[PDB]
């Protein structure tokens, strides 16, 4: 009897985040800049 | 006998069974008389270097 | 028995389950879909 | 619509099959595990919540 | 037969998206923040 996730299937889970994106590497979008969007 | 003939028909004479990629060169024959109803072809998943059977993903 | 057709010795993956990786990149957003914000547009709003 | 015969299914009786979605869009495969004895549930097409089956017959 | 899947695993699909950054969390870039990106 064994229990596997996803972190064990070296998987992403559901909820999962990613890293935010940088001027060198693609991502999410951070806090910071979509406040400066929309004030801009 | 007529009930012998018909399921021997519905059964099917499988001509070939496992792994085959036909390129240019490999065909299967038949002949006239065999030909009552139709074929049936089964295909899955290979392997290009491995060459083995995938067990899965057939249609 | 057998898990999504394997038999025996078996190891299944994210890709064997249809699973993404820890490590897995998504489609950059676009004008009609949402994704990863693109190196040009973080320039471009850093520079504004 | 979509067939399967005799031979096919002693060659996949214990083996699953998955079909194609005639639509707009690559997907909609929906993969399930059917034999000369029965059926076994495969549900990686319930997702594929677009497509479902309406019924099946035996010939 | 257990077919296991993704889907009841906590394991993120190959072909699944992440919700818009908000004021507060992260993630993918809406389509209005990039069409405004684009016009500024
Ligand atoms: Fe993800």
């Amino acid at each position: 009897i064994v229990d596997l996730f996803a972190s064990d299937l070296d998987a992403a889970e559901i909820n999962h985040t990613h890293a935010e994106a940088t001027t060198t590497e693609s991502g999410f979008l951070s806090i910071d800049d979509k406040e400066k969007l929309d004030a801009i | 006998s007529a009930k012998d003939y018909v399921d021997t028909i519905g059964e099917g004479t499988v001509i070939f069974k496992g792994a085959n990629l036909m390129g240019a060169g490999q065909s299967f024959k038949w002949d006239a008389s065999k030909l009552k109803f139709g074929m049936t072809l089964l295909f899955s998943r290979y392997d290009a270097a491995n060459n083995t059977p995938q067990d899965y993903y057939y249609h | 028995t057998s898990i999504n057709g394997k038999t025996g010795i078996v190891d299944l993956f994210a890709s064997d389950l249809d699973a993404a990786e820890i490590n897995h990149t998504h489609a950059e957003a676009t004008t009609t879909e949402s994704g990863f914000l693109s190196i040009d547009d973080k320039e471009k709003l850093d520079a504004i | 619509s979509v067939f399967l015969s005799k031979a096919q299914l002693v060659e996949l009786a214990g083996k699953g099959i998955l079909v194609q979605m005639p639509s707009t869009t690559y997907g909609d495969r929906k993969y399930l595990y059917v034999s000369t004895t029965g059926l076994s549930g495969h549900f990686d097409n319930s997702n594929y919540a677009a497509w479902a089956l309406r019924q099946v017959t035996i010939m």
